[PDB]
RNA sequence: CGUGGAAGUCUGUUAGAGUUGGUGUCCUACAAUACCCUCUCGUGAUCUAUGUGUAGGGGUGAAAGGCCCAUCGAGUCCGGCA
RNA sequence: GUCGGGUGAGAACCCCGACGGCCUAAUGGAUAAGGGUUCCUCAGCACUGCUGAUCAGCUGAGGGUUAGCCGGUCCUAAGUCUCACCGCAACUCGACUGAGACGAAAUGGGAAACAGGUUAAUAUUCCUGUGCCAUCAUGCAGUGAAAGUUGACGCCCUGGGGUCGAUCACGCCGGGCAUCGCCCGGUCGAACCGUCCAACUCCGUGGAAGCCGUAAUGGCAGGAAGCGGACGAACGGCGGCAUAGGGAAACGUGAUUCAACCUGGGGCCCAUGAAAAGACGAGCAUGAUGUCCGUACCGAGAACCGACACAGGUGUCCAUGGCGGCGAAAGCCAAGGCCUGUCGGGAGCAACCAACGUUAGGGAAUUCGGCAAGUUAGUCCCGUACCUUCGGAAGAAGGGAUGCCUGCUCCGGAACGGAGCAGGUCGCAGUGACUCGGAAGCUCGGACUGUCUAGUAACAACAUAGGUGACCGCAAAUCCGCAAGGACUCGUACGGUCACUGAAUCCUGCCCAGUGCAGGUAUCUGAACACCUCGUACAAGAGGACGAAGGACCUGUCAACGGCGGGGGUCUUAAGGUAGCGUAGUACCUUGCCGCAUCAGUAGCGGCUUGCAUGAAUGGAUUAACCAGAGCUUCACUGUCCCAACGUUGGGCCCGGUGAACUGUACAUUCCAGUGCGGAGUCUGGAGACACCCAGGGGGAAGCAAAGACCCUAUGGAGCUUUACUGCAGGCUGUCGCUGAGGACUCUCACUCCGGGAGGAGGACACCGAUAGCCGGGCA
RNA sequence: CGAGUGGCUUGCUACCUCGAUGUCGGUUCCCUCCAUCCUGCCCGUGCAGAAGCGGGCAAGGGUGAGGUUGUUCGCCUAUUA
RNA sequence: ACGACCGUAUAGUACGAGAGGAACUACGGUUGGUGGCCACUGGUGUACCGGUUGUUCGAGAGAGCACGUGCCGGGUAGCCA
């Protein structure tokens, strides 16, 4: 047969490209050698064209204007700390160790130093439960309990933008607009509604996938669509 | 729209184009590679087995 | 306000739209000065136009649940 | 009651896009896809120019096996080849 | 087109005049691409031109494109290439990362030029007049120099400023018409230099507790109005330019509506609407320099692409010429262009055909079907049902009005803007042409806008919002590459990947036996290496022990593939069809039965319904709105029909000129029978038959056009499928190497990851090479 | 039960045709057949009449309009010799 | 190149208890088909005459264009049913 779209997407052509050309700066939080005796104050409050979601514009100490992911309640004027003894405040980033437990964070580091990568979406939060010298704990927005680095840097707060998700697109002109910032390929035509050729579910007179549509993980792409390893299926059970 | 000559009056974009190295109008002026030659796209001359036949 | 929609989408649609935009609408209290004069300039993007203030909030609202959850912690 | 002026909102041969029916005309044609009337869309998932990118078991595809230079259920050219 | 005339050996179509017409977003003006001399002149007609030709985009011979200030050139955009690095057997191949360069001629950014004159052909290029920019030099001034500003920006609504144009009033100059006295044209004048400034913003004063203000939102003791002030606009006004230029002349003045251009206010985004060079910031005189490339012409019913001088296709701007009217609409007319959507002559001009006009009475009887045609129509007033998601349905339906003239009223600053009143009066007809909906009910489908088979399918198919399930914490899930590497990703679960259903509303039952996926697993099974036994002085080899994933086995799972019967008052193989819907786009029987409607209804609708063989996201039911989607009914209307007629325009026929193609074994004036490989102009027997030519509609030549569009055959092909055969990628899993120190563990030193770095995390694992077992239509 | 005729239905065969002879129904236009539906002339009757019913000669002419359905067919309606 | 029917007289008669109810023949008309003709009725009639909308020729007069008549009314010859 031919390749399926999924595949289409791996060669990276324009059709399945991400607008970059476009896009702001990447949110990372600043890299401070020490003392802590590094703040800025929040100079604007842009739209960004990635996550459909505030960020604030900061002017620091040294003359640094960065792009900041910024959490909700960040206003002009405002001044934010980046360090160890920074303020326990929302808009401040210090490593998970100085956050006091029961603690609501954003963008918080997998690594030491990667500027950020948990937690960074519209109205969404980490919550930093569990403190120790060696480990903490933090519980991320899918409910998952992620052992961390206490030197992992985090944002107090939540990120601004939440609720974004509750009103519905109502038109599919609304989808499209949103697509077009974004790398994906939309609309969306459902397999079975293809030629045999061009995908596992196509084919036969009436539409219907002519397979159990349970894929194993050791399936190859091509092969590899529907329901990818479902450990279950369905709402009963 | 048909696909004949109502198409073709929508051609004029110029491509290939008279090869400084040649002498050939098989230069793509977008592509900057002559098809003939293959200037632009390798020092050595285009050339190739297939181009006559086998035991010839 | 779905007005705008005519007798098209359906009534949830149309309803859900209606109620967050007429929150998101309403007067809200600045969180600088106490005035109800904060207006929506974007997406999460809140601003009064008393004293000018410029701050970040929720997408339609501009202080949502979570929000407000990080000030008593 | 007024103001306001929203809308993949309505009418519209504005520009522009398209093509339901006539199974009309043509069918060694004006034309290897044309002509006329009727018809549909026309602030948006709109239309459009140039530039630019994706290449053959590969692209591209709101999916018709559609489209990739009058050819596509696997382009074209030459070669394998008598 | 016609009548005259010109030139010429020759004139329907080459030129002059008159008369008659055609084009108005184009048939006019300027241009991009593309063409390439097609442009101008002279001389020609063998060639090309749908006839002719003295003509020409043709032939021959010459000539023609002039730039500091118009493009290019400069900048950077998506993106491209080169070099280095790395991969690859290798390269003209390949991804990353660096550096460099490339990448915009109408239409991105950008130092500076206007007016007029001139030529057969150029023209912001030449010439005249005036102006401007940059660099450099000299001189004066200047010590400021880089912060900032600019370049630089979406969509929708809107105020204010304001030029051109158009229009109105009056004056001047010139023309036209001649029952009036009206109608037309002109009334000019740039870049640039100087100056003026509304809006926005800010300051002073002031002191509002209800005022200020808008088209609208709005503003204020955090200081409203008012008053004064700072900064501050036009391609705009004003003065110069200008005893410049242009005009035969006059060589105006005011006003309204105001494209350009300037400047503000408001609203929208799950959408956020370039960059860089450059510029300003930062004076003036004088002088020098300003090179290089493009420049003609067409830009299309004959200069482009389509084999053509092709009814096709082909970008930009002229979007403000007059009447008209809501109008960038129709229709008519200017400026401008044309008679080249280029063969003519003749016949009241027949038949027949293409497009049309008009048809009495009947009025869908026509037809599968109102197909075709028609009916309606603009605007104002009255009035408007079921149903509904309260938006809508709706212009529902239905009814009335509509011109001209005289004199007025109201709104507004006013319009050459709008709304009305009274009187008079004409026609068959006042939206008089033009422009301009026919209406209503029921049913099916898809919710809606949207998509599609370039070239027989526009739909009920695709998409969509909405619903749902699956995978993944990011050193991830998914995907591309042999590799180096890469898309997703300037992304991080309110994410994005993979699938299904398909708005809202009410809902979505039962089944895990099989298949699929996933988890678990005492025991069973389960490869290779290493290990042990036998064998071989060794080796082949035989057997053994241990045993990973996998399988057996157990479990979870149907909005996972799918299933929901036969029998009786259970059986296959898990369950045995719940709500709903139902003769369905599913019901064979079938024109099912009853009813409605019709003179009569295999149709349609309602009901019944045991459903050959409905049924719940293989989604069920239902549904306002929507629809060039399928079917049915009614009113209105009509040449669809009864049944045809007459007329109009172009052909057809005759004449001059030009001038193909299809087709052709031969013979051929046939007809009726027969015969024949049973479907004969040609054989047989009869009959008929003087030759040739014109027109006609097409009975026959099993007419012409294609080695069917149906069927079979071939140890033919291809695309597709799968638990066909055989293999190949890929994933998982064990083992060996990388790989180190002290059946479970610790460490650090390789190696990996994070970090700018210090350093941190991890760690002999992972990655990678090799091999073994399992899965493996993803692929051959 | 027996004997035939036709070539309108269906089946059978594979003789003709696949380098192609355009399916059903309708429509329009022409010719024909008779196994006669009407009309003309007859015979019988369980023929009073009127009307039927059955039969004979006979192909000159006629055999129409409508409702469902693509229908051929058929069902249905009102007309009709 | 003519086919068929209805109606009237025959006749409320023959026949028949009655109910019902003919024929020969002579007439009048209709229908289908056929050939021809235009005084009559009707259609057409882009000959013609008139009305009238928009616009252009300044008005008036008189005209062009709005498809082979802008639209509407009437209509001779001729051709037609
Ligand atoms: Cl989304
Ligand atoms: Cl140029
Ligand atoms: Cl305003
Ligand atoms: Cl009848
Ligand atoms: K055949
Ligand atoms: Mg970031
Ligand atoms: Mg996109
Ligand atoms: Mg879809
Ligand atoms: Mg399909
Ligand atoms: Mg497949
Ligand atoms: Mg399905
Ligand atoms: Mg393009
Ligand atoms: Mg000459
Ligand atoms: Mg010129
Ligand atoms: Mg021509
Ligand atoms: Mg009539
Ligand atoms: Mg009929
Ligand atoms: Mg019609
Ligand atoms: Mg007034
Ligand atoms: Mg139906
Ligand atoms: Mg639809
Ligand atoms: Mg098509
Ligand atoms: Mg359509
Ligand atoms: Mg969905
Ligand atoms: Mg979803
Ligand atoms: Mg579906
Ligand atoms: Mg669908
Ligand atoms: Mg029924
Ligand atoms: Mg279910
Ligand atoms: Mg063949
Ligand atoms: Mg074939
Ligand atoms: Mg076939
Ligand atoms: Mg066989
Ligand atoms: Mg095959
Ligand atoms: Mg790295
Ligand atoms: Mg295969
Ligand atoms: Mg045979
Ligand atoms: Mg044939
Ligand atoms: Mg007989
Ligand atoms: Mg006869
Ligand atoms: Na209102
Ligand atoms: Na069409
Ligand atoms: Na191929
Ligand atoms: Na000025
Ligand atoms: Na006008
Ligand atoms: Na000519
Ligand atoms: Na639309
Ligand atoms: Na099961
Ligand atoms: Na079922
Ligand atoms: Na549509
Ligand atoms: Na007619
Ligand atoms: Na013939
Ligand atoms: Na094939
Ligand atoms: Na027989
Ligand atoms: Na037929
Ligand atoms: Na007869
Ligand atoms: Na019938
Ligand atoms: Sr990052
Ligand atoms: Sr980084
Ligand atoms: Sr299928
Ligand atoms: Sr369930
Ligand atoms: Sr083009
Ligand atoms: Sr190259
Ligand atoms: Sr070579
Ligand atoms: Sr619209
Ligand atoms: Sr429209
Ligand atoms: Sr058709
Ligand atoms: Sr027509
Ligand atoms: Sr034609
Ligand atoms: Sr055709
Ligand atoms: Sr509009
Ligand atoms: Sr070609
Ligand atoms: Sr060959
Ligand atoms: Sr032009
Ligand atoms: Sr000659
Ligand atoms: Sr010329
Ligand atoms: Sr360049
Ligand atoms: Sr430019
Ligand atoms: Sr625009
Ligand atoms: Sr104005
Ligand atoms: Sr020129
Ligand atoms: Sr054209
Ligand atoms: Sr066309
Ligand atoms: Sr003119
Ligand atoms: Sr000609
Ligand atoms: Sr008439
Ligand atoms: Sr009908
Ligand atoms: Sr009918
Ligand atoms: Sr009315
Ligand atoms: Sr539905
Ligand atoms: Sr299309
Ligand atoms: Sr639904
Ligand atoms: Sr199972
Ligand atoms: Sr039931
Ligand atoms: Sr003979
Ligand atoms: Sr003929
Ligand atoms: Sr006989
Ligand atoms: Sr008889
Ligand atoms: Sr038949
Ligand atoms: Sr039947
Ligand atoms: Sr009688
Ligand atoms: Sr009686
Ligand atoms: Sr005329
Ligand atoms: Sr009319």
């Amino acid at each position: 047969g031919r390749r399926i779209q999924g595949q289409r997407r791996g060669r990276g052509t324009s059709t399945f490209r991400a607008p970059s050309h476009r896009y702001k700066a990447d949110l990372e939080h600043r890299k401070v050698e020490d003392g802590d005796v590094i703040a800025g104050t929040v100079v604007d409050i842009e739209h960004d064209p990635a996550r459909s979601a505030p960020v604030a514009a900061v002017e620091f100490e040294d003359g640094d204007r960065r792009l900041i992911l910024a959490p909700e309640g960040v206003g002009v004027g405002d001044e934010l700390q980046v360090g160890v003894s920074a303020e326990i405040a929302p808009g401040n980033t210090l490593p998970l160790a100085e956050i006091p437990e029961g603690v609501p964070v954003c963008n918080v580091e997998s690594s030491p130093g990667d500027g950020g990568k948990f937690a960074r979406a519209s109205g969404v939060n980490a919550q930093l439960l569990t403190h120790d010298r060696n480990v903490a704990v933090v519980k991320l927005p899918s409910g998952e309990m992620k052992r961390l680095d206490p030197q992992c840097r985090a944002t107090i707060g939540v990120v601004a933008g939440g609720g974004r998700t509750d009103k519905p697109f109502v038109k599919a002109g609304n989808k499209h607009h949103k697509m077009k910032a974004r790398g994906t390929k939309w609309p969306n035509v459902r397999g079975v509604a293809m030629n045999a050729v061009d995908h596992p579910f196509g084919g036969g007179g009436r539409q219907h996938p002519g397979k159990p549509k349970s894929i194993s993980r050791n399936a190859p792409p091509g092969r590899k669509v529907g329901d990818i390893a479902s450990k279950r299926t369905g709402r009963g059970g | 729209t048909g696909a004949g000559t109502p198409s073709q009056g929508k051609k004029n974009t110029t491509t290939h184009t008279k090869c400084r190295r040649c002498g050939e109008k098989s230069y793509h002026t977008k592509k900057k590679v002559c098809s003939s030659c293959g200037f632009g796209k390798s020092a050595k001359r285009r050339d190739y087995e297939w181009q006559s036949k086998a035991g010839e | 306000s779905s007005g705008r929609f005519g007798a098209r989408y359906g009534r949830v649609s149309r309803r859900r739209v209606a109620e967050i935009e007429s929150e998101m609408n309403e007067d809200h209290a600045c969180p600088n000065c106490g005035e109800d004069r904060v207006d929506r300039q974007g997406t999460g993007i809140w601003q009064c136009s008393y004293c000018d203030y410029k701050f970040t909030g929720g997408s339609y609202k501009p202080e949502t649940p979570g929000g407000k959850t990080v000030r008593r912690s």
